[PDB]
């Protein structure tokens, strides 16, 4: 999209020295003990994002045994017959935290509050009806 | 006769060529002609033989002038608590190329640490001896089955001894300057301590001044606890034999008598903890001695002064609040009045009446089972005494045993062993005792003149702006200062916080209230 | 003790990163490498030598005037 | 199984010297404070004719010195500890040693103190051609 590729890095964590001094004062973190420090804030260098997106190469085309699949799908469905579903109008959805990111390219002009707050119920129901075709 | 010390364990039957046989009993008998040895040139010296040498039954009770004793008496151990660490080992038997001896496998200390080590033993060669790895197998006992998987998880020994020095060093660097091991099956542990102990004349550290308790083989240098990194030998441990003290069956049944806390998860540290728990019981659950002293490590004298201040203040306040006729003191072995002047009738009780002042100090062992219906006049005062549920009138101050600090050390059974000066042992903490009372809420009562300049009353006494609602010290109205009262309030608040962070909890009869102190104030 | 090494390595990397070192690219890669290696080490000695190799970076620059803080 | 090896009259000495850090000085302090020296050494039988050189392949005494089983004289070889020879084995394991019958009551003490003169091959003082 743009002329130069961005390289994103991941900074290290922050240290709470007072609590560490407390905990060693009360006799923790002994050598050879069982409880210890194993959970840290690992840092990453430049080509971190792409080196993790590359992990999709483990996804390969897979052909399934169609008959046994057509049976187990029925059994799985039977595991799921105590609930109730169906479409609902725009004026019945429940959004917790209307203040998260709105993906791209919409994140150039505000959070999800904007788009959930600038489209009347008619526009939302019209969008649903549109994607139904 | 013979002993088992250095008892060979090789399977070959032929004796050794006299020139390579360590003793006159481990030679072969063709050379044995009338107790003497004769070289028979018809046979030569072997050039390949690997005889394991068992290392049990060491028996060390010598008297040399430069060297310190390794087994200490009971009193020399009572003095040096803070430094006790349990110890237990698990074994394994030798298999193919030898049989008849045990090798250390799992080690366990009073701390909950468990180290496993590959089986190694002392082998001979036609040129020298050798510390090498040997094959082994667990004991055929069924309960020892939790040892089968461990035989492939070992560590080379040098790693193990470094880890041991380091664990000890950061367990004890702030408490003692030595270490005394409490142990049970004395023999096998003494056998195991060949791997990482070295004894010798007393020495002082390098680049520090305290006595040295570490040894490094590479650099050949000693160290204290603080400056000991990379060193791998304990230089002068001390020991103790608990079972020596007149005990009968296994320590399991013996410990099971009192402490119902320490169960037995099947390891070695469990045995270590049980041994130390028992040793603490045998010497400390009795009555507290006043002749034993301990050094301060450290800051303690602040806690003591704070306890003084808070005792004085709280008792004075309770008296002036309710004006009790008689003050039923309890648990005071020295008839010393806490508040110095108090018209109230002042008793003294104890379960240990001294010689003098016994006429004052009536013998009394309190228990709510019986004396519950006896002292229903005035109010008691259980300063640091330890009974069961207290009577609905009292002013108890009892040390919580759940807190963590380097002052109180784990004891039995769940109750911990405080150590300030003379070691106090307190029973386990529980709520059922205080079912009649309520936590004393903080306050500060003063009763004296004020700043000065004015030295009269409203309103010429110096005011600064302290706004707090609990310093009940008329003169006080919101500006509430009279300097004196103000910085005194600051000091006493600091002291109260330090005391109650050290571990002590307070309680008062349910009838208490602060307002009547104000009512006293109106003059 | 080893925990102290891990902890001071965390703090050191934080200081480096806030001294804009991540602007340069190969240097930041090396610093991140050493930090993540120290956090997973098992024995103290090699952790100490990685620690000195990584501190050499901060010493090689003139942004922090150590002659000030080394006053005790 | 196995075969016993030490008589009960050696337990304290052997333990206290197998735990020490300087086995030599430890043993010297042991003796110097009223100790009973080590004593189930192997004793030889020969002609008391030959070189005075103690260190030998075959018992070669004179009328005065006394042949002993070498390996059972190196304290290091006796307590089963490592040797201070920089590399790397005891030498007395394999040979015979001959000690002046006077001091040849304590073999290990002598072996620790005295030494053979490289030239005369005999003990420095019992005797030596050098000077
Ligand atoms: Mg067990
Ligand atoms: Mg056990
Ligand atoms: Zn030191
Ligand atoms: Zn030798
Ligand atoms: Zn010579």
């Amino acid at each position: 999209l743009t002329n130069n590729v961005a390289f994103q890095t991941v900074k290290p964590g922050n240290f709470n020295k007072d609590f560490y001094d407390f905990a060693v004062s009360k006799g923790f973190f002994k050598e050879g003990s069982s409880v210890e420090l194993k959970h840290f804030f690992f840092a990453q260098d430049g080509n971190a994002a792409i080196s993790d997106y590359d992990y999709y190469r483990y996804n390969l085309p897979t052909m399934c045994d169609i008959r046994q699949l057509l049976f187990v799908v029925e059994v799985v469905d039977k595991y799921f017959d105590c609930y109730d579903g169906g479409c609902i109008n725009a004026n019945q959805v429940i959004v917790n935290n209307l203040d998260k990111s709105a993906g791209f390219p919409f994140n150039k002009w505000g959070k999800a509050r904007l788009y959930y707050d600038s489209m009347s119920y008619e526009d939302q129901d019209a969008l649903f009806a549109y994607t139904k075709r | 006769n013979v002993t088992g010390l250095f008892k060979d364990c090789s399977k070959v039957i032929t004796g050794l060529h006299p020139t390579q046989a360590p003793t006159h009993l481990s030679v072969d008998t063709k050379f044995k002609t009338e107790g003497l040895c004769v070289d028979i040139p018809g046979i030569p010296k072997d050039m390949t033989y690997r005889r394991l040498i068992s290392m049990m039954g060491f028996k060390m009770n010598y008297q040399v002038n430069g060297y310190p004793n390794m087994f200490i008496t009971r009193e020399e151990a009572i003095r040096h608590v803070r430094a006790w660490i349990g110890f237990d080992v698990e074994g394994c038997h030798a298999t193919r190329e030898a049989v008849g001896t045990n090798l250390p496998l799992q080690l366990g200390f009073s701390t909950g640490v468990n180290l496993v080590a590959v089986p190694t033993g002392y082998v001979d060669t036609p040129n020298n001896t050798d510390f090498s790895r040997v094959s082994a197998k667990p004991p055929p006992g069924d309960q020892f089955k939790h040892l089968i998987p461990l035989m492939y998880k070992g560590l080379p020994w040098n790693v193990v001894r470094i880890k041991i020095v380091q664990m000890l060093s950061d367990t004890l660097k702030n408490l003692s300057d030595r270490v005394v091991f409490v142990l049970w099956a004395h023999g096998f542990e003494l056998t195991s301590m060949k791997y990482f102990v070295k004894i010798g004349p007393e020495r002082t550290c390098c680049l520090c001044d305290r006595r040295a308790t570490c040894f490094s083989t590479a650099s050949d240098t000693y160290a204290c606890w603080h400056h000991s990194i990379g060193f791998d030998y304990v230089y002068n441990p001390f020991m103790i034999d608990v079972q020596q003290w007149g005990f009968t069956g296994n320590l399991q049944s013996n410990h099971d008598l009192y402490c119902q806390v320490h169960g037995n998860a099947h390891v070695a540290s469990c045995d270590a903890i049980m041994t130390r728990c028992l040793a603490v019981h045998e010497c400390f659950v009795k009555r507290v001695d006043w002749t034993i002293e301990y050094p301060i490590i450290g800051d303690e004298l602040k806690i003591n002064a704070a306890c003084r201040k808070v005792q004085h203040m709280v008792v004075k306040a309770a008296l002036l609040a309710d004006k009790f006729p008689v003050l039923h003191d309890i648990g005071n072995p020295k008839a010393i009045k806490c508040v110095p002047q108090a018209d109230v009738e002042w008793k003294f009780y104890d379960a240990q009446p001294c010689s003098d002042k016994a006429y004052k100090i009536e013998e009394l062992f309190y228990s709510y089972a019986t004396h519950s219906d006896k002292f229903t006049d005035g109010v008691c005062l259980f300063w640091n005494c330890n009974v069961d549920r207290y009577p609905a009138n009292s002013i108890v101050c009892r040390f919580d045993t759940r807190v963590l600090s380097n002052l109180n050390l784990p004891g039995c059974d769940g109750g911990s062993l405080y150590v300030n000066k003379h070691a106090f042992h307190t029973p386990a903490f529980d709520k059922s005792a205080f079912v009649n009372l309520k936590q004393l809420p903080f306050f500060y009562y003063s009763d004296s003149p004020c700043e000065s300049h004015g030295k009269q009353v409203v309103s010429d006494i110096d005011y600064v702006p302290l706004k707090s609602a609990t310093c009940i010290t008329r003169c006080n109205l919101g500006g509430a200062v009279c300097r004196h009262h103000a910085n005194e309030y600051r000091l006493y608040l600091d002291a109260y916080n330090m005391m109650i962070s050290a571990g002590f909890s307070l309680w008062v009869y349910k009838q208490f209230d602060t307002y009547n102190l104000w009512n006293t104030f109106t003059r | 003790k080893m925990s102290d090494v891990k902890c001071t390595s965390v703090v050191l990397l934080s200081v480096l990163q806030q001294l804009r070192v991540e602007s340069s690219s190969k240097l930041w890669a090396q610093c991140v490498q050493l930090h993540n290696d120290i956090l997973l080490a098992k024995d103290t000695t090699e952790a100490f030598e990685k620690m000195v190799s990584l501190l050499s970076v901060l010493l090689s620059m003139q942004g922090a005037v150590d002659i000030n803080k080394l006053c005790e | 199984a196995g075969n016993a090896t030490e008589v009960p009259a050696n337990s304290t000495v052997l333990s206290f010297c197998a735990f020490a850090v300087d086995a030599a000085k430890a043993y010297k302090d042991y003796l110097a404070s009223g100790g009973q020296p080590i004593t189930n050494c192997v004793k030889m039988l020969c002609t008391h004719t030959g070189t005075g050189q103690a260190i030998t392949v075959t018992p070669e005494a004179n009328m005065d010195q006394e042949s002993f089983g070498g390996a059972s004289c190196c304290l290091y070889c006796r307590c089963h500890i490592d040797h201070p020879n920089p590399k790397g084995f005891c030498d007395l394991k394999g040979k015979y040693v001959q000690i002046p019958t006077t001091c040849a009551n304590d073999p290990v003490g002598f072996t620790l103190k005295n030494t053979v003169c490289t030239v005369c091959g005999m003990w420095k003082g019992y005797g030596c051609s050098c000077d």
